[PDB]
RNA sequence: UGCUAGGUGACCCAAUACGGGCAUCGGGCAAAACUCGCGUAGGAUUAGCGAGCUGGGUCGCUUUUUUUUUUCAGCGGCCCAUGGCUUAUCCUUAGCCUGUCUUAACGGUACUAGGCCACGGUGGCACUGAAAAGGGGCCACGGUUCUUAUGAACCCAGCAGUGUUGAAUUUUGGACAAUCGCUUGAACGGCGGAUCCAGAUGCUGCUUACAAA
C-alpha cells in the first residue's frame, strides 16, 4: 500500500520521464542493480539509476557502470563526454567511502579492467592516485592474492599499464603492487594462460626499470622476465598444451626488446620467428615490426623471418601510418643489413 | 583445559622417538564460540629441523630453568626409585 | 593407520609410502605419455588441414 | 599474533555484550510469539542455552569484590561461598591469593574441602597465568596442623608439579615439618619426592630427614630400612 | 558410459572394446581394443575404473598400477 | 555447472624422510537446459475457438570477470496494434520410436534387450542442491490398524511373499567373489533384492546303455 510513498520518494530524487521510478525498491540487492544497469543502453539511464541508487552501489556497481559507459560510448550516438567526466568524478567518493573500507581483489581488479576499457581504442580520464590506491588496496593481503587467477592478474597489469602516465611508472605504489604480485605469481607460473603471460611480460616490461632497493627491484623484475619469457618459450612448441597465438609472442618478444632497451640470445625470439613467419598475415604488421625492433636491438639475423617481413613490408599501401611503418622498418632492416 | 602454552616443546606417544620430531607452538588462534575444533599454530621440527616456519601428546622437559633434560633423567631415577619405595 | 609401536609398524608405514610412491610416478608417466599423444594428434591435425587443397577443389568446382 | 591475545578478550568482551543484549532481544521475542503458536516448547531451548552460552554471568564491572566480600563473609557457609567462587571463576576475575582463597581456606572444615579449595586454587592460577604459591602454601599448613589432612598438601605438590609450578624451599620445608607432627611418613616421603622433583636440592635432609626416620622408628621399622635404603638413592 | 548409465545401456562411448576374459586354447586372453577413440576418451579425462586401468596397463599400451599396499589373508572359497 | 589428470599452499593428518586429505587456480573434454524446421489416432451425431484466443512498447524478469565486439521467452504488472487460428477448439482411444511376427516386397500388427518421456495411493507446495525428490520435508484427501477416542502410525507401479478377479501367473533362496555403482587414503575394506548365481515355468539348442582305463 505503500507504493505510493515510495514513489514520491523516487519523484524526489529523479524527474518523471524515467522507468526506473517504477521499477524503484528501497530493498534492492546489489544483484539486481548489476542486472539494471546490465540493461540500459544511454547515459540518461544510468544518470537515473546513479542518483536514485548512489546510497547502495559496491565496487560491482561500478564495473558495470564502467561498462555500460563504454556500451554507450560505441552505441549511444548523443554522447557528451563532459557530463560523462563530471559523472566519473562523481564516482569517486563512494569509491573511497565504502570500495577503499571493502574491496576484494576481484572487485577491485573488475573495476580497473573497466576503466581501462573506457580509455581503450576502437579522453576520459580518472585521478591516478585513486588507481594506485585502489591497486594497493586490492593487493594489502596476501591470502587473497595467493588464491587469485592468472586472468585477474594480468587484467590488473592490463589495467596498469592503460590508466597510468610513464611520469609515475616509478612511484613506489606501483612497485610495491609489482612486488607482492611477483611474490604471487612466481610460485603458480604454470598456472597462467599464454594470454596472461603476454600481459605479465608487457606490464613488468614497462614498469620494471623505472638506492639498493631500486636496484634490487630491478634486478627481481629482470629475474622476473627471465623467467616468465623463458616459460612462453617452453610453451611455444609444446603441442601438448594450449600453443600460444604468434601476437601474443611477438608482442612479448617486443617486451623483451623494450627491456632490454631500458636497461642497457634467447629461444623466444628463435620461436617467435618461426610463429611469424608461418602466419604473418594473422599479424598485424606493427607488433612484428616491433619484433625487428627486437632483432636489432639482439643483433640476431633470422632469415626466412626476415624475407618474409621483407614480402610483408612491400605489401603495405602509401599513406602516413604505413609509410611510418615502412620508414621504421627500413631502418631496422638497414640496422640489420 | 585450554591450549595457550606459547613455545612448548613436547612429542606424541606415536612417533619414533629417535626420529626427533617435536613442535614448537607458535600461537593459538582459538574459536572459543564453538569448543571442539581448535588450531595449534605450529613451527614443527622434523629430525632436528623446521618444517615450517588428538590423543597422545606426550610430556617431554621443558629447558629453560624449569625441569632440564639430564635433570629430568636423574629425576625419573629418583621416581624409580620412589616406585621401588 | 599405526599407533604406539616401534616394532614392525616401520614395515608397514614403508610400504603405504611405496604404494603411494610408485602410484604417483605411474601418474607423472601417464601425465607424460597422453601429453605425448596429444602432440601426435594435434601434430596429424595441424599437419595437412587448412591448406589450399580445399580452395582447389572449390574453384575447380566453382569453374565447372 | 600477539596483538590476537589481547583483541581476543577485547573482541570477546565486545561479543559477549553482543550475545548477552541480542541473546536477550531474541529471548524477549519468543516469547511475544509463544502463546500464538505454542512456541514455549522450542523457546526453552533458546531461554535456556542462549543464556547458558560460553558464560552467563558477566564479567563484573567492579570485579564484583563486593560480591567477593558477600562471599568472604565470616556468617556465609563454605558451600555456598564455593559455589560462589567458582561461578566467579566461571566469570574469569582474576582473583587475590591471601584476600579471598585464604579466608575460604581457613573457612573449609574436612579434608574434602581442602582439596575442593585446591580444585579452586588450581583453577585460580589456571586464570592467573590466562603464580603465587607461597602464602597459601603457609595457611594451608596452617589448616594441616588445625585440621589433620595430609594428603592435601601432597595434592597441592601434585597440582603445581602437573603444569611445573614451583613453590618454596621453605615451603617444602614446612610441609614437611608438618607431615612430622601429623604423623603420616608415607606422605612425608612422598613429599620429599615431589620436592626432588622440580630440580630443587634435596632440602638439607639431615635435619628433616632425621625427623621423619625418627617418627618412622617410632611407627614401624620396616618402611624406615625402605628409607635408609632410598636415602643415598636420593643422595643424602 | 559417464557415471549416471549403468553397465548394459546404450552409451555414446563406442566401445569397452574387442574383449574376452574367457581363456581361449593358448594366448589365453582375447584380442584387444580397436582404437584411436580410446586415446581420446582417456585424454579427455574419462576416468578409468579399476580393472580397464589393469587391463590397459597389462596390454602395454599404458602403464601398470601396483595395487596391494599389504597383506592379510584373502578366503579364496567366498564364491 | 559436473568430472578427471596438473600447480600452489604462514593449513590438517601421516613420515627414521615425505604422501594423502583440505582450500584455491587453471588445461582437457563433457553433461545439462532452452529454442525452432517437419512428422504424427479417429469423430462433423466436434463448428467457431467463453480468451489474451497472437503480436508491438514499457518495466520486473536476483552478478562484473583477458585485447576491436558480445549476453533468450509472456513468465508476471502496465499500456496498447486489434488481431491469431480456422482438423481451430471439444470429445474419447492411446506412452512414443526402434523393435519382434508375418508378407515375396509394399504393408499390417502382443514381447525380446535397449533409446527417451511420464508417474510413484490422490492433490497442492517448499528447503537444500548446479539440477529434486520411488523407502527426504509440510498440509489436505482416500484407505489400514489401535485409543482409556483425545489423536497418532503407515501407503510394495522395489524383491520374495499374501488375498480378490483370472484360464493362467515363480522361491518369504544364496552372495558381494566377477562387474558396475556409492563410500572409505590401511586392510582383494563396508554395502547394494542393481547384478551375478541358483530354483519353479512357456519356448528353444544340445546331449544322454550300463560296465571298465
Amino acid at each position: 500500500m505503500r507504493k505510493r510513498e515510495l514513489l514520491n520518494e523516487a519523484r524526489a530524487l529523479v524527474p518523471e520521464g524515467s522507468g526506473w521510478l517504477e521499477a524503484y525498491t528501497r530493498n534492492i540487492s546489489p544483484r539486481q542493480l548489476t542486472w539494471r544497469l546490465g540493461k540500459r543502453d544511454s547515459l540518461a539511464a544510468m544518470t537515473e539509476g546513479w542518483q536514485l541508487y548512489q546510497g547502495k552501489f559496491d565496487t560491482v556497481a561500478m564495473a558495470a557502470l564502467l561498462r555500460r559507459l563504454r556500451h554507450a560510448q560505441l552505441q549511444d550516438p548523443g554522447f557528451d563526454p563532459l557530463a560523462a567526466q563530471r559523472l566519473l568524478d562523481d564516482l569517486v567518493p563512494r569509491l573511497r567511502s565504502v570500495g577503499l573500507r571493502f574491496g576484494k581483489l576481484r572487485d577491485i581488479t573488475a573495476y580497473l579492467h573497466a576503466l581501462a576499457k573506457l580509455r581503450s581504442p576502437a579522453l576520459l580520464t580518472q585521478p591516478d592516485a585513486l588507481v594506485l590506491d585502489l591497486a594497493v588496496f586490492a593487493t594489502r593481503n596476501r591470502t587473497e592474492l595467493l588464491h587469485a587467477s592468472p586472468q585477474r592478474l594480468a587484467t590488473l597489469l592490463w589495467a596498469l599499464m592503460r590508466l597510468l602516465p610513464p611520469q609515475l611508472y616509478g612511484s613506489e605504489q606501483l612497485q610495491v603492487v609489482l612486488d607482492r604480485m611477483a611474490l604471487a605469481s612466481l610460485g603458480r607460473l604454470q598456472n597462467f594462460a599464454p594470454l596472461d603471460l603476454r600481459w605479465a611480460a608487457l606490464a613488468f616490461a614497462t614498469f620494471g626499470p623505472h638506492e639498493d632497493v631500486t636496484a634490487r627491484r630491478q634486478s627481481r623484475n629482470a629475474r622476473v622476465i627471465k623467467a616468465l619469457c623463458d616459460e612462453l618459450a617452453a610453451r611455444s612448441g609444446n603441442l601438448a598444451l594450449p600453443q600460444p597465438e604468434p601476437r601474443d609472442l611477438a608482442l612479448a618478444a617486443h617486451a623483451l626488446g623494450l627491456v632490454a632497451a631500458a636497461s642497457s640470445p634467447p629461444a623466444l625470439l628463435v620461436k617467435a620467428a618461426g610463429v611469424a613467419a608461418r602466419s604473418l598475415p594473422a599479424l598485424s604488421g606493427e607488433e612484428a615490426v616491433g619484433l625487428v625492433e627486437t632483432l636489432a636491438v639482439w643483433g640476431l639475423r633470422q632469415p626466412a623471418l626476415l624475407e618474409a617481413l621483407r614480402d610483408a613490408a612491400g605489401r603495405w599501401g602509401e599513406g602516413e601510418q604505413a609509410e611510418a611503418l615502412r620508414g621504421r622498418l627500413q631502418a631496422a632492416y638497414t640496422r640489420l643489413g | 583445559l585450554p591450549n595457550h602454552g606459547v613455545g612448548a616443546i613436547v612429542t606424541r606417544d606415536t612417533w619414533h622417538p629417535e626420529s626427533k620430531k617435536y613442535w614448537e607452538v607458535v600461537e593459538v588462534a582459538p574459536s572459543t564460540a564453538d569448543p571442539t575444533k581448535l588450531s595449534a599454530w605450529g613451527y614443527q621440527y622434523f629430525k632436528g629441523e623446521r618444517q615450517h616456519p588428538k590423543y597422545g601428546w606426550l610430556l617431554k622437559e621443558q629447558p629453560g630453568a624449569g625441569l632440564s633434560a639430564a635433570v629430568l633423567q636423574q629425576l625419573s631415577e629418583r621416581q624409580a626409585a620412589a616406585q621401588a619405595a | 593407520t599405526s599407533n604406539v609401536m616401534d616394532e614392525t609398524r616401520t614395515k608397514r608405514i614403508i610400504d603405504h609410502f611405496a604404494y603411494h610412491k610408485a602410484r604417483k610416478q605411474y601418474r607423472a608417466s601417464l601425465h607424460n605419455l597422453y601429453s605425448s599423444w596429444r602432440a601426435e594428434l594435434v601434430a596429424k591435425q595441424l599437419a595437412d588441414p587448412g591448406a589450399q587443397r580445399r580452395l582447389k577443389a572449390e574453384e575447380a568446382r566453382e569453374e565447372a | 599474533h600477539l596483538h590476537e591475545l589481547q583483541d581476543l578478550y577485547r573482541k570477546r568482551q565486545k561479543r559477549m555484550a553482543a550475545l548477552r543484549h541480542g541473546a536477550q532481544v531474541e529471548l524477549e521475542a519468543r516469547e511475544a510469539v509463544a502463546w500464538k503458536t505454542g512456541g514455549r516448547g522450542r523457546a526453552v531451548a533458546a531461554a535456556a542455552k542462549a543464556a547458558l552460552d560460553a558464560l552467563p554471568l558477566p564479567p563484573p564491572e567492579d570485579g564484583g569484590k563486593a560480591e567477593l566480600a558477600a562471599a568472604l563473609a565470616a556468617d556465609t557457609t563454605f558451600a555456598a561461598a564455593h559455589e560462589a567462587l567458582t561461578g566467579l571463576l566461571r566469570r574469569g576475575v582474576v582473583l587475590d591469593a591471601a584476600e579471598h582463597l585464604a579466608p575460604l581456606l581457613r573457612k573449609a572444615g574436612d579434608a574434602g574441602q581442602l582439596a575442593s579449595a585446591l580444585g579452586v586454587a588450581a583453577a585460580n592460577h589456571l586464570s592467573q597465568a590466562a603464580p603465587r604459591h607461597g602464602p597459601l602454601h603457609a595457611v594451608l599448613v596452617q589448616e594441616c596442623r588445625r585440621l589433620k589432612a595430609a594428603a592435601p598438601l601432597v595434592t597441592l605438590w601434585e597440582s603445581l608439579h602437573e603444569h611445573g609450578l614451583a613453590p618454596e624451599a621453605a615451603d617444602a620445608a614446612a610441609a614437611v615439618r608438618a607431615a612430622v607432627e601429623l604423623g603420616d611418613g608415607g606422605a612425608a616421603v612422598r613429599l620429599l619426592m615431589l620436592a626432588c622433583m622440580y630440580g630443587e636440592a634435596p632440602l638439607a635432609g639431615a635435619a628433616e630427614a632425621g625427623a621423619v626416620l625418627q617418627l618412622l622408628q617410632q611407627g614401624n621399622p620396616d618402611q624406615a630400612a625402605q628409607l635408609r635404603e632410598l636415602l643415598p638413592k636420593l643422595g643424602l | 558410459m559417464e557415471k549416471r548409465q549403468a553397465r548394459n545401456s546404450g552409451v555414446r562411448k563406442e566401445d569397452v572394446g574387442w574383449w574376452d576374459p574367457n581363456p581361449a586354447a593358448d594366448g589365453n586372453m582375447h584380442l584387444g581394443l580397436n582404437f584411436d577413440r580410446l586415446k581420446y576418451w582417456l585424454t579427455a579425462g574419462a576416468k578409468p575404473t579399476d580393472k580397464v586401468a589393469e587391463l590397459l596397463g597389462h596390454a602395454g599400451v599404458l602403464p601398470k598400477v601396483p595395487q596391494p599396499p599389504h597383506y592379510n589373508p584373502r578366503d579364496p572359497k567366498d564364491d
